[PDB]
């Protein structure tokens, strides 16, 4: 449903 | 405030130790006291800074999304009255994320965006500007929305500038941000065609520059290259 | 404390709230508060407390494991001094967890076990503190490790010695409160060979009362025996 | 590695 941002890395 | 007793270098490793516990309000609280020390942050130290505050905000940004559902779902026809406690429980949830990302906005601007000159630094910190004016975007109703969208708007604006001056379009923080600022225009702006050109032309320009890299390097870029493409996936 | 002025109907919704958006120190506050009101608990909101406050606890007992392993591997010969920050990052998670089982403890004798009268609240608030004083011994290393070892034991016998005058032997309650008193007697107790016993024991007369149940108390009470199997397979 | 206890349900 939502767009995906940067993650934790 | 509670960290102002504790030596810099035993709150990165009490950071360190919160992350591989997974108590994040803990490494928060570390790197706030880290960052208040008035030192610049090296590049691992922006890493734990930025996962510490990324963890807390997204599980409050989750339970906000769940509750807002619940309210909408109440205020529908058919919906029997169940009183103010699920409105109430929302603001609670809501003022919590408010003062998360008051925080980390307090904790760039006093002083960490005006003593960064170099670039990895400079945008890291923008972008994460325009990623916490988002997140208040995500939750503004008022008079204040519009300008909340501008602030977020410029931050990213601001970074983007400066990474096309100074990175290489394959640069993990570069890549980053055009992500992040993607998904501003497509969630927050109303903006999607900007949101799918703005992914697009990332992606190609970070492709054309892949045969530059190692092998290390390349495993990078080619990760968030991916979260680019799986967006203009879900958009078009 | 804080949750003196609201109502007891509202704490209570608003605990389920919390369940659904997974806030659970924020569930444990709203139930901590309705138990203050003073009124008893029905067996739902004996649910919620204990699904609020063993999520919280959960949180800690896994983040105080994951410090005292790098603690241990610390101590080791070859192993280069780091300081005291590892103890005292894992003497400050000990300290929140000890908090926790105290509240939880002073609940339990303040005013909740004295006025439980029937044999699902009693046995149930006898094996929670059974379980929270299990959580104190797991950390416990000083004079008083034996002390807190037998106020679970203590607590736990108790509870059993109800269970099977009160209760039949599939009742998910009794069940339970097996499960955990076996689990105390090979994890605390350094008594593997009681463990063993009292699960196949308590396994043996659940399945032999199965038959008087009907569909959905049956799936109720396998899915403990399952886990008493789960256990007597890791033990033997 | 550790025995299970009860559940949350
Ligand atoms: C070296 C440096 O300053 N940093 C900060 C960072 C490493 C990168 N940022 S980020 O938000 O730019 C980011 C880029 C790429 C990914 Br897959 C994830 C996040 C996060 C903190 O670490
Ligand atoms: C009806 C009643 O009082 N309760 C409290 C409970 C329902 C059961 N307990 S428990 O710890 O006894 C338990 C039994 C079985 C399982 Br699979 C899990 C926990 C937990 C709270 O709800
Ligand atoms: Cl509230
Ligand atoms: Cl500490
Ligand atoms: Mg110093
Ligand atoms: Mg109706
Ligand atoms: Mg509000
Ligand atoms: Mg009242
Ligand atoms: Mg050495
Ligand atoms: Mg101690």
């Amino acid at each position: 449903i939502r767009s995906t941002s940067t993650p934790n890395v | 405030g509670a960290m102002g007793s504790m030596e810099r270098a035993s709150l990165i490793q009490k950071a360190k130790l919160a992350e591989q516990a997974e108590r994040y309000e803990d490494m928060a609280a570390f790197m706030k006291g880290a960052v208040e020390k008035g030192e610049e942050l090296s590049c691992e130290e922006r890493n734990l800074l930025s996962v510490a505050y990324k963890n807390v905000v997204g599980g409050q940004r989750a339970a906000w999304r769940v509750l807002s559902s619940i309210e909408q779902k109440s205020n529908e026809e058919g919906s029997e009255e169940k009183g103010p406690e699920v409105r109430e429980y929302r603001e609670k949830v809501e003022t919590e994320l408010q003062g998360v990302c008051d925080t980390v906005l307090g904790l760039l601007d006093s002083h960490l965006i005006k003593e960064a000159g170099d670039a990895e630094s400079r945008v890291f910190y923008l972008k994460m500007k325009g990623d916490y004016y988002r997140y208040l975007a995500e939750v503004a109703t008022g008079d204040d929305k519009k300008r909340i969208i501008d602030s977020a708007r410029s931050a990213y604006q601001e970074a983007m500038d400066i990474s096309k001056k100074e990175m290489p379009p394959t640069n993990p923080i570069r890549l980053g941000l055009a992500l992040n600022f993607s998904v501003f225009h497509y969630e927050i702006a109303n903006s999607p065609e900007e949101a799918i050109s703005l992914a697009k032309t990332t992606f190609d320009e970070a492709m054309a520059d892949l045969h530059t890299l190692s092998e290390d390097s390349y495993k990078d870029s080619t990760l968030i290259m991916q979260l680019l493409r799986d967006n203009l996936t879900l958009w078009t």
